[PDB]
């Protein structure tokens, strides 16, 4: 009740009437955390299809979802008549052939942040047997634990006024000389007309 | 020039082979079978060397003769043309028989354990993906699919997550359908189960909705997921999807052939009210028959 | 040679009483021995129903996707290759789980025990008192997550009661139940991390993807044969992980003793491509992400950096360094109220200063 | 009498190539027949799952009290 502009409403992602009442025409993000089988991978069947319906009704809307199984991440935004996304299946099979644990990695929705799986937290716990700091680092980045004097994860847009900084190293130099911020990485976007 | 039983050292070579199997293959039960042959070889090879050397004092058996003597012994044939004629040779046969009867069964039980836990083609096939396969659905496909002479060289792979039905099992045991129908327990959503089905080589894939399920939206979601999984794995495989609810029909529009059950059911029921027995007319037309009834 | 059915015939009964005795003894053998055999079969039927440095994995139901995730991550490390895994699960082994365990790679490494952490006998069979670590993982497929969290709290208590000196790695579903397993060495609350990452994705796009790749052990070899330039870079950069090293022992950062944190971070990246993201002073146990320019580095600090390879495991690039053998960063440095949310929903909720409504 | 393991011995191979042939013939017997036996076991396992004037009793579930 103390937070500004936090509202609630009754409905679901499968009810288009409720979604239009929420303001989905004016929504930057639509986060779906909906929870709903004997065959294991079918547990996400309702969430995948419901999200797919909105992907077709609102193609420009940004939908972020959580899936039980990383194998189901290929079904986030499914273009069956798309040779590129169908070729990604061959790439992921090759990576699975070489024994890579990150085979879902090259799926477009995961790479764009549209999907993540909760099985990753399992890997975080197993990693903690070797990296006792890993849980603490993750929560510090997520802001889950707040230590006085510890930084927070943010993002900066590189607009056309900042292209005179040609490379990522020069951006590291400029940030560390003015605001003392440390770049973790880049979120890159390319033109990929489908 | 002293006698040293180097032949018993062959047993240790078998042990050195057992620890080999733990690390590299070169086939899970094949290794124990190979081990079983090894201890059989050690059993025989110890028998030949022991009998040949102990008979060196009496009757002076050759190695080839003792090998034949040993083989007909552990096979319980016991011809008796060549027998141990001295007490230490007779005793060695006794302890070799006893050693055989206490070593071989241990290998047999390890074989039995592996076999128990293990218990739990040509070209131009088609895959049939269902959630539960019943005899009514299977025979309808089999009657229609093999009513054509062109598709007689085809075999059918059934990819179904559920365990094979008892009624379905009996029909598959029939020699007509034994060689034509393979039943795979697996999911279209697991690429490994799609590799076992050879979906990348299948002539066609039939994704059929489950109508017995009380939740038809859930069933339609599963077939949409199955159709996507097959399209993702094998893009150049014609999909034949059976959809229950019309609202879910545009999610599988990419499929080569889609049948919506609710549309056809209610349009035929409505036409029966306009044109009597339109459902009967359509039914006979879509059934392959020679007009001999 | 008689009861073995060899029947050599070199020695034979030559009189009728001896021949009859052999006949009756053969018959007695064939009617007495099978009775012993059937009793043995009866015992065998009902009977059907290692090394050092192992790890116990306590779950309520083990499915293939959970097992392989553990197996891939656990054995991705060369240090943990001599380790074997005990799975303590009340449920009967899954058919899919059985097939993977039959694989020779996992046959000797994984033991599956059907039992409960709440029975000390099942903990003795698991050798929990000797286990290097115990992983208590909640079941998320269960429709009642409060019930599942209660079971993992009980499991964690049972393991702590039986084996106090065994590091507990607990996976908790609901945040309200997280302070009951605070004693555990490492605790992961699923709901906290899930919703914080989902919220960060709304602020920083693909934060969940960034975190996912970092917490996954990889060598950065994915998509290296890809013709696409973005796939090669993306698969390469995914090999980054977070590592820690004492600064004095660190060839990356030892030259920056007495320099500011941001100075070392920029220059170690410019020189070696490593991202100094945080440090832990020797005095405190708190890890600080980007302490800032006023922070002065010292040899006793533990530096946390992002890099493709561990510094010790990067012994090649240092030898590869020997194969070769903008303002500058300085060495030395209605309106809303700002306050804490009054009613914390649960215990353990870290207080974050937030934009708050005046009323 | 050889393949039945009786081995009377009244007629036995008296030269080496026959003794070898009997040895190899026993070996092929012990490696070919079990494969047929195993196939017989599989068929038997999957197989496991009158006069005049009879009467049929059709029920949905038969219990001992009704029978
Ligand atoms: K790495
Ligand atoms: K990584």
């Amino acid at each position: 009740c103390c937070f500004p502009m936090v509202y609630y409403m009754e409905g679901s992602v499968d009810n288009l009437d409720s979604l239009l009442q929420c303001g989905i025409i004016y929504a930057d993000n639509l986060v779906v955390v909906d929870k709903e089988a004997e065959e294991d991978y079918m547990a996400d069947a309702k969430t995948i299809v419901n999200v797919q319906t909105m992907f077709r009704l609102f193609p420009s809307l940004s939908i972020t979802t959580e899936l039980t199984h990383p194998s189901n991440m290929r079904f986030m935004q499914f273009r069956a008549k798309d040779s590129y996304s169908l070729a990604l299946s061959k790439l992921e099979k090759r990576e699975r052939e070489n024994g890579s644990n990150l085979a879902f990695m090259f799926r477009l929705p995961f790479a764009a942040g549209r999907v993540f799986s909760i099985s990753m937290l399992d890997t975080l716990l197993y990693q903690s047997f070797v990296k006792d700091y890993m849980i603490t680092i993750t929560r510090l980045l997520l802001g889950l634990d707040t230590t006085p004097g510890s930084g927070y994860l943010c993002a900066m847009k590189i607009t056309e006024g900042d292209l005179w900084i040609r490379t990522y190293g020069r951006l590291f130099q400029k940030l560390c000389s003015s605001s003392a911020e440390i770049p973790i990485g880049i979120y890159r976007t390319e033109s990929h007309v489908f | 020039n002293l006698f040293i039983p180097v032949f018993l050292n062959c047993w240790l070579a078998k042990h050195a082979l057992e620890n080999m199997i733990n690390d590299f293959h070169r086939s899970a039960m094949f290794n124990q079978v190979l081990i079983l042959f090894c201890t059989l070889l050690c059993l025989v090879f110890t028998g030949t060397c022991g009998i040949q050397h102990l008979e060196r004092a009496g009757e002076n058996l050759s190695l080839l003769t003792s090998f034949y003597f040993c083989i007909v012994t552990f096979s319980t044939v016991g011809y008796g043309d060549v027998t141990p004629k001295i007490w230490p040779s007779q005793l060695l046969v006794v302890i070799m028989i006893c050693v055989a009867l206490v070593v071989l069964p241990l290998q047999f039980e390890e074989l039995v354990y592996l076999w128990m836990e293990r218990q739990k083609q040509t070209e131009k096939h088609v895959v049939l993906c269902v959630s539960s396969l019943k005899i009514d659905l299977l025979m309808d496909f089999l009657n229609e699919f093999y009513a054509h002479p062109r598709l007689q060289d085809y075999y059918v792979v059934i990819l179904c997550p559920t365990e094979m039905d008892v009624q379905v099992r009996r029909v598959l045991q029939i020699p007509l359908w034994s060689q034509r129908v393979i039943y795979l327990q697996g999911s279209a959503l697991k690429d490994q189960d799609l590799m076992r089905a050879k979906m990348d080589n299948g002539e066609a894939c039939f994704i059929l909705s489950s109508r017995n399920e009380v939740d038809r939206t859930a069933a339609d979601h599963q077939t949409i997921l199955r159709a996507w999984a097959v399209k993702d794995f094998a893009p150049n495989c014609p999909l034949y999807v059976q959809i229950l609810k019309p609202e879910n029909k545009f999610h599988v529009k990419f499929a080569d052939h889609v049948v919506c059950e609710e549309e056809c059911k209610y349009a035929m029921l409505a036409l029966n009210c306009i044109c009597p027995a339109t459902s009967t007319l359509i039914t006979l037309l879509v059934h392959t028959s020679r007009g001999q009834e | 040679v008689t009861f073995s059915t060899v029947g050599y015939g070199d020695v034979t009964p030559k009189i009728w009483p001896s021949q009859l005795l052999v006949v009756i003894m053969i018959c007695v053998a064939l009617v007495v021995l099978p009775l012993q055999f059937e009793e043995l079969v009866y015992l065998w039927m009902e009977r059907q129903k290692q090394t050092e440095k192992h790890v116990v994995l306590c779950v309520s139901s083990l499915k293939i996707d959970l097992l392989m995730d553990f197996l891939n991550e656990f054995y991705a490390h060369p240090r943990l290759q001599d380790y074997y895994v005990v799975i303590l699960c009340p449920t009967e082994m899954d058919v899919q789980v059985r097939r993977v365990l039959q694989i020779p790679l996992w046959s000797q490494r994984v033991i599956y025990l059907q039992g409960s952490a709440l029975k000390d006998q099942d903990l003795m069979r698991a050798k929990m008192d000797n286990g290097e670590a115990c992983f208590i993982l909640s079941s998320r497929n269960e429709v009642d997550r409060t019930a599942a969290d209660h079971q993992t709290i009980l499991r964690a208590w049972a393991v702590k009661d039986f084996a106090p000196n065994c590091p507990l790695y607990v996976q908790i579903l609901k945040p309200e139940n997280k302070f009951h397993v605070k004693f555990a060495d490492h605790v992961v609350c699923e709901e906290e991390c899930k919703y914080a990452m989902l919220a960060l994705n709304c602020i920083c796009p693909a934060t969940s993807t960034l975190i996912t790749l970092l917490v996954h052990t990889s060598r950065g070899q994915e998509g290296q044969e890809s013709p696409e330039q973005w796939q090669r870079m993306y698969g390469r950069c995914s090999g980054n992980e977070v590592y820690h090293i004492r600064m004095g022992d660190s060839k990356f950062f030892r030259e920056y003793e007495g320099k500011s944190f941001t100075y070392a971070a920029f220059h170690a990246h410019k020189k070696y491509g490593v991202c100094l993201i945080g440090l832990k002073r020797e005095d405190n146990k708190s890890i600080l992400l980007n302490p800032g320019p006023r922070h002065i580095l010292a040899a006793s600090d533990t530096c946390f950096y992002i890099n493709i390879t561990k510094e010790e495991n990067s012994a090649f690039i240092f030898k590869q360094e020997e194969k070769r053998k903008i303002a500058p960063v300085l060495e030395l440095a209605v309106e809303y109220v700002k306050g804490y949310p009054p009613n914390s929903p649960y215990i353990g909720s870290s207080p974050t200063l937030c934009h708050l409504l005046p009323v």
